[PDB]
């Protein structure tokens, strides 16, 4: 707390006042004592003893004890200070790759610096860097690959539309395939990276050719989500656009990670930010329109860990719905305010699949155009999911879904 | 001189702009080297422009003047000249790391509150992101309406004049025109990576940087640079929301003027990662593979050749000898990767 | 110019666009605008002691560029550029590696020694160059 931070600062002042690489191992021991100690003490001590320039001086051996010591002192403040002038030393360390006792720390530094901003990611990609991690993805070392996977993940979450084109042009899916084999955490990191890369739609077919997505499904269905391996609200918000997408692989990865974080944040924080980032509604939509069995099981597990009621799967034969089905659907998708109107007017599944803007505005009571646009978004999400088997006779649904997957909604009208 | 736009390309050739960026980043803005409100107003159209260099100069000089005028005058004319809003816009839509640092330093020296950078993936915004954006750009008066109507990032990128007038309560045409100015500023900054599949954003932003805003409208209607040579002004006007006829014409004319080889068998519990290393090395050269029950027999029947990697199985080792297939084992009991380079060289010389 | 028009694209606009997008109401003005609109790699790689007489390198940069001789003054891009440089100029008032790259390959060299108007001197030098190169 107070006496501990004071003692840490005293030891740090002594070891900085105190040729050779001495007292650097003492700094490492002090950092270990602080980190393995609650763990806010190491955060405070690191921000009070990170004289980053001094450490940057030793680096262009002694470089090993320097890089091994910088790795622990990387926080938002230290990261920000390094980003200004820290990119003319580490980018050059990455040019040499021989020692394994040093490549570990360089990989870790690159991992941390990939999680800063888009400018730093764009600077660490074309000007060297991202070649050290793709190259070190051929050396079978336990604790180094556990950094070359986290770095390839953080370079994909952060960074922009161009950095991901770069990661695909430099064949980072293939070079990630070997990392998805037994560790049981290296595989998780590799699957998260490939999922985030396949969420992008411009490179989805080129991440599909280099077949490693087929390893994500059979992997999440293997283990239990009790892992304990805290992120922060920003990193948590980075995980919702996964389970809000297609491909059924990103969705399972997102469900898995949301389960882990829900367990953690219910145990330790007793509170949920998940309503602010928009998680619960997307998890309910997953449980509702699911076709897989692993993804829906994980989403049920997550929803139950937070404290919300688990929706049931809807019946996919919409043109045969009675009024009760329409009411359950309304309650699930979130229009619980118009249940009494839909019930009074006695809408079937047919009158539902065939209602227009005038009947919504006048007869059901949707007054504003934004609410009507939300409703039609949800309807169109439902119409590309229905069965249509009892009213087709010609399989027109597939002729439409062959042109564009967006056109499968027009089959009932046609 | 580079703020002017008629001589910008001739001040760009005589390369000295490249010295402005790496210079402001060098020093600290504590200089003390008083202007007066006119000279101070001469510096806002700098940081209100493009080119990323005038903006850093403006941030630097505004930092100096903010320090001075907070120390000596204890007051700020900066709200009258319009500085604070442009400094907040710099902090909000920045991409450089130096310009935003200087703008934060300035905004903090005066007394206003530093906004955070927004998230560039707009089509994935929840309601909280929309509320923070509204508060940052200055429409703090319409947060309650934008919340009771529950606008997403999608409903935001797709809202029109009628839904602004009727549903959100934006009653005057001048306020609506200001809102659409801010929106168009945001739409040429968004990502559109999770909905494009065709990089239409760049085809648009090549004709004119003003056109990059129409990408979400052209994309939500299911278009891409392969389908774009069939649209007409009617569809562009009604379905995609391109109102200015000049832009519709400049888009129309510009749019019309446009099985395996190796079957790597291996001990899956011992020396397996080398099978995957060979997988990726061969695939990076052009040799289809099949690694991961009778489909394994059905596939090795079709496999051109074999690779025996050693460091259930008796049935698979006899299927590569019975039929007429090539076999190139790889024994493991020097760089392992230089070894695999040699092996792929042997293969590309052989197969 | 708020609608993106300029001198190159103005010969393609029409009255409806001029009336609705640009706000020109008077028909006389619209017609008089329509008719009027439709009747319408380096050469020198100056190496120099960056702390000893650098300003003369920049003076040579500007005097040369003002005549037509590209310059690349401002790590390995310096080697990659001096390889493509037509010739070299040794301005004198890390270094052993750049002085050997101008002899390794077949390139011309015209040093400029400094230990009369300095600018008359540089006028003479650029005259020597335009006579030579």
């Amino acid at each position: 707390r107070e006496v501990s931070p004071g003692a840490g600062t005293e030891v740090q002042d002594a070891l900085e006042r105190a040729q050779a690489l001495s007292a650097l191992k003492q700094a490492g021991g002090a950092r270990a004592v602080g980190a393995g100690l609650l763990l806010p003490a190491v955060g405070r001590e690191v921000a009070q003893g990170l004289d980053l320039l001094l450490r940057l001086l030793q680096a262009p051996e002694t470089r090993v004890q320097a890089a091994r010591l910088l790795e622990q002192i990387l926080v938002a403040e230290n990261r920000d200070r390094v980003a200004r002038i820290g990119l003319g030393v580490i980018l050059n360390l990455a040019k040499e790759r021989e020692p394994v006792e040093l490549a570990r720390s360089v990989a870790g530094i690159l991992e941390h610096m990939f999680k800063h901003s888009e400018e730093t990611c764009q600077r660490l990609v074309a000007a060297g860097g991202l070649d050290a991690v793709l190259y070190w993805c051929r050396r079978t070392d336990p604790a180094l690959l556990r950094h070359c996977a986290l770095a390839l993940g953080n370079c994909a979450l952060h960074g922009g539309q161009a950095v991901q084109r770069r990661m695909v042009e430099k064949r980072a899916a293939e070079w990630l395939f070997p990392l998805a084999f037994s560790d049981e955490l290296l595989r998780l990191h590799a699957c998260l990276a490939v999922a985030v890369l396949a969420t992008n739609k411009e490179v989805e077919r080129e991440v599909e050719r280099s077949g490693t997505l087929a390893l994500v499904e059979p992997l999440v269905a293997s283990l239990d989500p009790g892992r304990f391996a805290g992120r922060g609200p920003d990193d948590l918000q980075r995980l919702v656009p996964l389970l809000d997408s297609n491909r059924l692989e990103a969705q399972c990865i997102g469900a898995f990670y949301l389960c882990a974080e829900a367990a953690i944040k219910s145990l330790q924080g007793k509170t949920k930010v998940f309503s602010d980032i928009g998680a619960i509604q997307s998890l309910k939509r997953l449980v509702s329109y699911s076709t897989n069995g692993t993804k829906s099981a994980l989403a049920k597990r997550a929803l139950r860990l937070l404290g919300e009621e688990v929706p049931r799967p809807i019946l996919p034969s919409v043109p045969s719905w009675k009024e009760a089905e329409v009411q359950t659907w309304l309650q699930q998708i979130g229009f619980s305010k118009y249940c009494e109107s839909f019930r009074e007017q006695q809408v079937d599944g047919d009158l539902l699949l065939r209602l227009t803007e005038e009947e919504l505005q006048t007869d059901l009571g949707m007054k504003s155009g934004i609410t009507r646009k939300r409703f039609f978004r949800e309807l169109t999400e439902l119409k590309t999911f229905a069965n249509y088997s009892t009213c087709d006779r010609s399989n027109l649904a597939d002729w439409l879904g062959s042109l564009d997957p967006r056109f499968r909604q027009y089959t009932y009208g046609l | 001189l580079a703020t002017n736009k008629e001589v910008e390309r001739e001040v760009e050739r005589s390369g000295t702009l490249a010295l402005v960026e790496p210079l402001v980043a060098s020093l600290d803005p504590g200089r003390f080297a008083g202007r007066g409100p006119d000279d101070l107003q001469r510096l806002v159209p700098l940081l209100d422009s493009n080119r990323l260099e005038a903006q850093c100069i403006g941030a630097f000089y505004l930092c100096a003047e903010a320090a001075i005028k907070s120390l000596q005058g204890k007051t700020k004319v900066f709200s009258d000249i319009g500085a604070i809003q442009s400094l907040k816009r710099l902090v909000s839509y920045s991409t450089n790391g130096t310009k935003s640092a200087l703008a934060k330093r300035a905004l903090r020296l005066l007394g206003e509150e530093v906004p955070r950078p927004i998230l560039p993936s707009v089509p994935s915004w929840k309601e909280a992101e929309v509320q923070t954006w509204l508060q940052q750009i200055g429409f703090s008066k319409y947060c309650e309406s934008f919340r009771e109507q529950q606008v997403d990032g999608d409903l935001l990128l797709r809202l029109t004049e009628e839904e602004l007038q009727t549903d959100l309560g934006m009653k005057s045409g001048i306020t609506r025109k200001r809102f659409f100015r801010e929106l168009t500023e945001l739409k040429t900054f968004a990502n559109y990576s999770t909905c494009d599949r065709s990089n239409l954003a760049d085809w648009l932003g090549s004709l004119d940087p003003r056109f990059r805003q129409y990408t979400y409208g052209l994309v939500s209607c299911g278009l891409d640079r392969s389908l774009l040579h069939r649209v007409s002004e009617q569809q562009l006007l009604e379905d995609c929301g391109i109102h200015l006829g000049v832009h519709r014409a400049r888009i129309l004319t510009a749019a019309r003027e446009m099985t395996p080889d190796v079957f790597i068998s291996y001990r899956r519990n011992s020396g397996s990662q080398l099978a995957s290393l060979l997988k990726v090395h061969l695939q990076l050269h052009g040799f289809s593979v099949f690694i991961d029950e009778d489909k394994l027999i059905q596939s090795v029947m079709g496999a051109r050749n074999f690779v025996l990697v050693l460091s259930w199985v008796h049935k698979e080792i006899v299927t590569a000898l019975s039929c007429g297939k090539n076999i190139v084992p790889i024994i493991d009991g020097e760089y392992q990767e230089a070894t695999i380079e040699k092996i792929i060289r042997f293969l590309q010389g052989r197969s």
